[PDB]
This record gives structure tokens, sequence and C-alpha cells, in this order.
RNA sequence: ACUAUGGUUGGAGACAACAUGGGAAUCCGGGGUGCUGUAGGCU
RNA sequence: GAGAAGCUCAGACGAGUAGGCAGGCGUGGAGGUUUGUGACGAAGCCUUGGGCGUGAGCCUGGGUCGAACAGCCUCUAGUG
RNA sequence: UCUAGUGGGCCAUUUUUGGUAAGCAGAACUGGCGAUGCGGGAUGAACCGAACGUGAGGUUAAGGUGCCGGAAUGUACGCUCA
RNA sequence: GUACGUGAAAUUGCUGAAAGGGAAGCAUUGGAAAUCAGUCUUACCUGGGUGAGAUCAGUAGUGCGAGACUAUGCACUCUGAACCUGUGGUAGGUCAGCAUCAGUUUUCGGGGGCGGAAAAAGAAUAAGGGAAGGUGGCUUUCGGAGUGUUUAUAGCCCUUGUUGUAAUACGUCCACUGGGGACUGAGGACUGCGGCUUCGUGCCAAGGAUGCUGACAUAAUGGUUUUCAAUGGCCCGUCUUGAAACACGGACCAAGGAGUCUAGCAUCUAUGCGAGUGUUUGGGUGAUGAAAACCCAUCCGCGAAAUGAAAGUGAAUGCAGGUGGGAACGCCCUUGUGGCGUGCACCAUCGACCGACCCGGAAUGGAAGGGUUUGAGU
């Protein structure tokens, strides 16, 4: 388990380091790097359970979003995408990094053991769990998580959806207008670290 | 088992429990050893700096 | 607040039996024992079945015992047929065949017919100790909509079932909407 | 153009702008002016 | 052992009229049971004291009083 | 499977028809009140926020922070005299 | 004390307590005053002082092997058994304070890695360009206003070199690090996962608080009552879309006061018996004591056959059939949500059989042959 947590984090760093030399050869040629879009997104609810119309009120059910505040890990595909342009007043969702996934596991990380929520205390929960596709431990999932490994489906559902506290220093002044409007619904990008933050 | 639930990044030895790799693992690796060139171009900054 | 919307939250079944027949009571304790400390589906059966009221446990008759063990492709031959209920009798049946029959009760006429026939009756519990798990035993059930219930429940437009008469003959539901010459046929 | 969704947006209102999405018609211009199956005939 | 009608570990959840179901509280009388309470004070009532229960309610100190009355398992109803 | 209550609704957003208009009448969609307390809109069934077991701590929504009143008689640039 | 057992409430007088600026009542929280409970440190264990005493462990003997018990003696005293004392120990409430931890959280720092125009600037320095002049100078006139030339005795702007791996800001990350504050301490022998170890039933911040002190103990903390202050609280019941309503009922208190019993029916449950079931129309022990219990015969009801208006007729081709799903069981795999074989219940489905009806169909009978049909059937 250590030798594997510290390949993956050779393989996290060594994809930074390609990034930005990608980056830097670009702009010597005055070319342009179009970076790899990404394909893991948070999703934060930031609406109550009042007053939601029902291809909504289903979205996030399906999303496993029922409670403001709670967030889930969503493969971004275009099926995914479209769901969530249907709910876009009600949620928020952007891009998160490596930091807000291991913090996100490691102090809020819950499993579905046999449909109860548990503490991801120890290893052996994990594996009991997500054995059988070669997830051992913690970094094993966040792993999984973090690239989108081949078995993301099992690994994301098994993680109980996270039960975030309302953010530290509030929201902006209205929540309930897009994050262009300077409001706080919808696609944020890089913005949802910074708003898990205060959560988390 | 399991009475109370202890913040890895807060309790070390939680921390130890979990990732057996935390004791190794070295951040904060200096790689900007060497001259560090600059990477901006010519076409880069003309085209910057338009209107 | 939470968005949960919930269906089948509280189960539908039955913990324990609505009897209070202190021997069924022993015979619930010794299956409750025997379906936790075993893997066998057969305990798991017998105890459920255990809890079940009278409608839901109809008898079976040792001619459908005999029939159902003796099947042309049966290898039902030397074992012992298993029902939580009563076994009647069928008269019709003139000779009986040796049978090992474990049961709820025994009709009087049921239990001296089998064993004048060289065959055996148990309780569940003199089961429980010859076959813990039921291995090779036969479970049955009797027919549980043979009840007169049955032939009302449904009853409605072409639905072909009984209705509820105080009274069978013509005069009593059998004219305007039963019939063409009477405005329509149900 | 129109439109799903959004705001304790604007405006007395009529309406309008903006935000996350979908997206015409018409006219005008260029190009084109039958293709093909079955069976059989034909310097 | 832990009234197996018991014991033990864990997770999620909690608006409610009309309405539905369950488990309880209290009252008159009946069977059973409790070497049950009682003129050395039953029942009832008052209380500027105490205790128990989420609650229906229950127990108790002091005062008044004078002949009966209660707990537990069941039965029952002109039962709040 | 058996059975109860119900078979007077009403408000808002948006699409509408009738009407001079209406705190008007009639329909469409969703959310609500009826059966919904709580923070806000001084007040208020329906508007905003949010839907509730008994409590401790923390943080928020909508909305606020001269005094009544918890919270800057805060910061920046203008406009305005009634 | 006959205005007589008990002697409630409404309502009233006196006494006491308390409060009171156009209602009162209630809720939350505390103050004040009044009032209530701790009876602690009892039990059990050991030690210390003296005291007296039928004296205790192994044994001898009285159901064969092992184990418990009583009983006769011995063991005759550093042992064992009852009793006396000490303001004996662990002291026991109430409340504080600090420390070391754990859980949650808030607030303030320090160090570092990386990123970008490998920031933009900037400084000092070498090579350029330029126009506004400090106007250096020129000049109305020894007392200052206007010119008209690109560094003078000033300065500025725009380009490139290094000393560059410049700094700094910002962004991002550190399983880097240092403090301050608050709330909580659920659980109760052990067991786990980790870490550290002198490798051991050792140590740790690792499956939830301990340690160290002190003061009080007609105090304190809790409880109750009244009242005050601050904040909130409209009058209940009802019909209603909607009631605080200028909608109706309600001055007050006691006692009474409304889903019952019966003939049925339906579902569900329990019990007995089961192809049957039902002793209470009756009759008997029966007279003693008998509205009960208990016993006993023939009928009869419902069920065991349907269908048809009726006259009538009346249920197996077959393992009482075939097909699909399927409980339970057995066998094979090989670790899968397996394959294989029987197949209960139930549902869907193709047939067969009985009655009705519609057919042809070789005086009375309707046998074989049929049918898209029909029945509360088999
Ligand atoms: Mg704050
Ligand atoms: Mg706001
Ligand atoms: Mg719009
Ligand atoms: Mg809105
Ligand atoms: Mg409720
Ligand atoms: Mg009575
Ligand atoms: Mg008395
Ligand atoms: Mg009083
Ligand atoms: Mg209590
Ligand atoms: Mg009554
Ligand atoms: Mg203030
Ligand atoms: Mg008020
Ligand atoms: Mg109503
Ligand atoms: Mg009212
Ligand atoms: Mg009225
Ligand atoms: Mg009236
Ligand atoms: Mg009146
Ligand atoms: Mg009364």
């Amino acid at each position: 388990i250590a030798k594997r947590a510290e390949s993956y984090d050779a393989e996290y760093r060594k994809a930074e380091r390609e990034q930005i030399e990608l980056g830097r050869k670009a702009r010597a040629e005055g070319n342009y790097y179009v970076p790899d879009e990404t394909k893991l997104v948070f999703v934060i609810r930031i609406r109550g359970i009042n007053n939601i119309p029902p291809k909504a009120r289903k979205i996030m059910q399906l999303l496993r979003l029922i409670q403001i505040n709670n967030g889930v890990f969503v493969k971004f595909n275009k099926a995914t995408k479209e769901m969530l342009q249907v709910v876009e007043p009600y949620v928020t969702y952007g891009i998160p990094n490596l930091k807000t996934v291991r913090e996100l596991l490691y102090k809020r990380g819950f499993g579905k053991v046999n449909k109860q929520r548990i503490a991801l205390s120890d290893n052996a929960i994990i594996e009991a769990a997500l054995g059988k596709y070669s997830i051992l431990s913690i970094e094993d999932l966040i792993h999984e998580i973090y690239t989108v490994g081949p078995n993301f489906k099992q690994a994301a559902n098994f993680i109980w959806p996270f039960q975030l506290s309302s953010p530290l220093g509030g929201w902006r002044d209205r929540k309930f207008k897009h994050f262009i409007e300077g409001g706080d619904a919808g696609k944020r990008d890089e913005h949802i670290n910074s708003l898990v933050r205060k959560m988390l | 088992a399991h009475v109370q639930k202890k913040n890895p990044l807060k309790n070390k030895a939680v921390l130890a429990r979990l990732n057996p790799y935390a004791k190794a693992y070295k951040a904060n690796v200096k790689l900007n050893t060497g001259k560090t060139p600059k990477a901006a171009g010519e076409k880069f900054l003309t085209v910057l700096h338009e209107n | 607040g939470i968005d949960i919307e919930r269906h089948h939250v509280r189960k539908s079944q039955r913990s324990k039996p609505a009897s209070e027949n202190v021997y069924l009571k022993l015979l619930v304790k010794l299956y409750r024992f025997l379906a936790r400390r075993t893997d066998s589906r057969f305990n798991k059966a017998i105890l459920k079945r255990l809890f079940q009221s009278k409608t839901n446990r109809p008898p079976i008759s040792i001619s459908k015992i005999a029939a159902l063990t003796s099947r042309k492709s049966a290898s039902l031959e030397g074992k012992t047929t298993v029902i939580v209920g009563t076994v009647t009798d069928d008269e019709r049946l003139l000779t009986v065949p040796k049978l090992s029959v474990a049961a709820l009760r025994f009709t009087k006429s049921a239990r001296a017919r089998i064993l004048k026939a060289g065959g055996e009756v148990l309780t569940l519990d003199q089961l429980a100790l010859r076959a813990p798990t039921g291995s090779n035993t036969v479970l049955l059930r009797g027919k549980k909509h043979a009840r007169e219930a049955y032939r009302h429940f449904g009853f409605g437009p072409h639905k072909h079932k009984a209705p509820y008469v105080r009274s069978e003959g013509r005069k009593f539901e059998r004219a305007r909407g039963r019939r063409k010459s009477r405005a329509f046929k149900v």
C-alpha cells in the first residue's frame, strides 16, 4: 500500500510537470497548447429542499444530492453534463484539485457498508468493499477518484455523499444567481476548490 | 469498534494508520536548481501587448 | 431538510407467530436457533412458515403427498415430506403407500392410515433431529388460493369471479347485466 | 428572429438587458436539371 | 444468566388537519392470586412539602376523617 | 386484500380567454397554503430563505449593521437640496 | 349540636405574604426572598493497641476409585474464629484552579516548494532614439515676461546587454511548523489498526479524560414557590379558501352528558376438528342443592358438483396433461449473479373433461363427429 501511494505521488507530480513544460513550449513557439478537458467534477448542492420543480428534483436524487451543502464526485461526460445543465440554479460544480479530493476523503470520507454510513477510519473498510477492484487503502481510493480510474463508478458510489458544513466566511452576497453573474450557482471551474476549503 | 472519528489531518497517529507512505513522503522538492531559462518568445509577447 | 422518499420503509412480514400456543413458541425457539446457526435455506423457510396465519398455511392431504412424491421422474422415493401445516386424509385414495411425513398436525384419520401402511409421522422437532438442515427432504405447501374467498376476489365487469349472493338460482343476480336478453352481459 | 431555465435585475408600465442553454424562417447568391431494378432486343 | 417477550453492535431518519393503525394511562363490576392494606385509622378530601414518568397518570410527607380498600394475571362495561 | 376521509378549495410565477375594469370570472404549467412552525419582508395563510425530536458548540440563507436592535457613525468614486 | 357523617368547587369574610402609571393570565432566563434534600467518612477488606477464649491449615477413623459437606478427637498456638477502641487509611458531597490529552471549532502568526510575460515593475550599471524644457544658456534694461536651441550646473519618456536562477506581490501546494480562546469527555476488564521499542503480557497522543491541588460543607450546587427585569405570547371551540375578528357558542363551579346492543354481511386473525363439521329443538345422571358442569339418539344446516329458464344431463387421452417463471432439496463445477436434475405455492399460457348454446347429422333415445362461443364448473 505504501509503494502504491508513492507511485501515485510520482504520477501526479509527473503529469503536473508535463503540463508546465507543454505550456512553456507553446509560449516559446507562439502556438497554443489546449490542455485536456477535465474528466472529474465535484458537485455541491446549494439549494434547500423547498420549491424544486420535478425534473431538477429527480436529477439531484440521481446525483445523490439530497440535502443542501451535500457533495459528490461525478465523472464528466456528455450525459452528466446535460444533467448538470438542468440543475444549474440548484448546484455548483467545478474541477477539484488533489488537496480537495484527499481532504474530503480523509476528514469527511464515509463508506456505504451494507447500506450504512461508516467512517473511513481503517484501510480494511475500503478493502472489504472495493478489494475486488484492487482498491485496498484510502490512497488507492483517492487515486481512483482523482484519475477517474476504470472502477470510478464503484469507487465513487461507495463513497457516501459528503456532508459539508456551511462555508466559513459565508457565500457571496446573493447565492442564487449564476457564478458568472457574481452569484454562487452553476459551474465555477477551479473556484470549487476555494469553496470546499470553507465548507470542509 | 470505532466510538469516535479521528481526523487524520490532525491526529498524526491516525494518519500513520492510514497511508503508510506519509512517513517517506517528501514535499518541497527543489527542481529550479538549474539556470532557469525564460520561455516567452517573440510572437507571444507581440500578441500579448496588442491594442 | 433532506429529500428522502420512503416507500418500502417498514418491513411487511411477521417476525413471530400471532398464535399464543406455547408449544408453537417452543418450535419457533428451536427454529430461530437452527435458522441462525446454519446456512440452510430450509431452516429459514421453516422458521418463516411457523409465523404464518392459518389462511397462509393451507392443509395438504396424503393423496397430494403421495402424488407429488411418486412422479415418473421423481427420485423422491424414500425422502421425508415436510409441510408446516395440517396433513389431511383423502378417503378417495383407497390404498395408501408407505410415506414418511413431518407436519405440524395430522388428522386422526391421516395419522392412522399413514402408520397402517407402514409409514411414519413426525413432528417438526423430530424432523430437526433427523435432518437438521433439511437435507433430502421434500418441502411442500398446500394450495393457498383454494379457499372460498378467492372465488370472489377481483369481481368486476368481465372478471368471471363469483358474486356474493345470499341464495343461488334464477331471481338471484342472473338478469339485467348478466345476459344479452337483459340489456347487456357483464 | 424565437425560445427552456435565473435573479429582492432594470423599467410606472409597455417591454428591455444580462446569465446557463437550444436555435429558425425568408430573401439573396453559387451549383444542379433524374438516378436506379428485372427481363429481353439493337452496327 | 441477564423476563431468548432476553442480551448485544451499528446506520439513517423525526411538519402534520381530515383519516388510519399500534402501544400505553385512568374508571365501575367478575374469576384467580398476593400468611395484600386497615379503627395502632380503610375510603374520601385539603396542602403555602418530597419523588417518578415525554405524557395520559402514579407514589409519598403533613392536615382532616371514620369502615372499608388495593397490587398482579385474566373477564367485563351505562368507562374518561 | 379490506377499509377511512375526501368529492366547496385557495395563493403565487409563467401561458392565457372573457370583461371598461376589478381584491373579477374561467382554463394551462409548476410551486405552495389548506395540513407549515421557524429567520426575513415593521405588519400579513401563499413573497424571500428554509421546512421542525430534546439539547451543547460552530457556521450560514434570505435580510441586515446611526439609535430603537444583535452587527463597520466601515472603505472607494460620484450624484442629489426637494 | 338536630341549620347535625364525610364536607370538594364556584362564591365570601378575617389574617398573613406579595405585587400594582389605561386589563390580567402564559413562556424563556436569571436575581431576590422563602423553602426542600443530601446523614455522607455507613458496609466489606487490611494494618495498629490491649484483651480473653469450647482454637486453625495437613491429617486418624466412621459410600471401592476422585470431589463437597457435617460430625468424634488430635493438631494447643507468629495459625485460624467472635468482641473493644482510635476523631486510624482508602477521606465521601458542593465548588474552584491549573496541567497533560482526546473530539469539535474559532482566531493570529512563521518557514518552504512550485506557477505566471520561470510575474509586471524597480535599482545600479553600457549602448542608443526622442520631445517638454529645470530653461543651463539666449534675451524687455541695472526687476523679471516671453521667446527659441535637445543636456547644460537639472530632469523625464521609449528601446535593447549583465549582477541575474534579481527581488516583491499574487496564485497554489507542504503527510512544514508556532501560539491564543471556547464547547464537549459519550464509553467502562481485555481483545483492534498503527507507531515506538531495551523486543517484553514494555511504552504511546493508537477502538471516547485523566492527573495534580485548594476552599467550603446553617456555604455551594441542585429542586420548588412567589415576584421582578429582558425577550416573546391576540380567545378558546366551530363551520370555513381564509377567524383575533365588527362570524356563531361560551358569566362561574359541581355532578350528569353522546358510535351502543341486536339480525345479517364482508375481509383479517386465533382456536378446535377436517371430507367433514355443528353436544345446548330435545333427552339424561336429577334427588339430593343444580339456570352451571358433564353425558346421549335421530334429524337437520352448511360443506363434499356443476350447469340450464326448463325438461334434463352431469366431470381422467395422458404421471389428473403440456409450456414459462419459481420455494425447497440433491449433484457438478471451481470461486461468479454459478451450470445440471427434480420441481411445492402462485401467476401467465396451450389443451382435455362436465353443463348450456350453436351445428352438420349418418314414434322414441341422442350415441360417435364438430364449433368462432358460453358457465359463479372439473
Ligand atoms: Mg465569522
Ligand atoms: Mg447573502
Ligand atoms: Mg424568462
Ligand atoms: Mg426564486
Ligand atoms: Mg410526526
Ligand atoms: Mg356500571
Ligand atoms: Mg386515611
Ligand atoms: Mg389550592
Ligand atoms: Mg422525567
Ligand atoms: Mg356514557
Ligand atoms: Mg448594537
Ligand atoms: Mg408581541
Ligand atoms: Mg378545510
Ligand atoms: Mg378560530
Ligand atoms: Mg359562518
Ligand atoms: Mg351558525
Ligand atoms: Mg353568547
Ligand atoms: Mg363528570
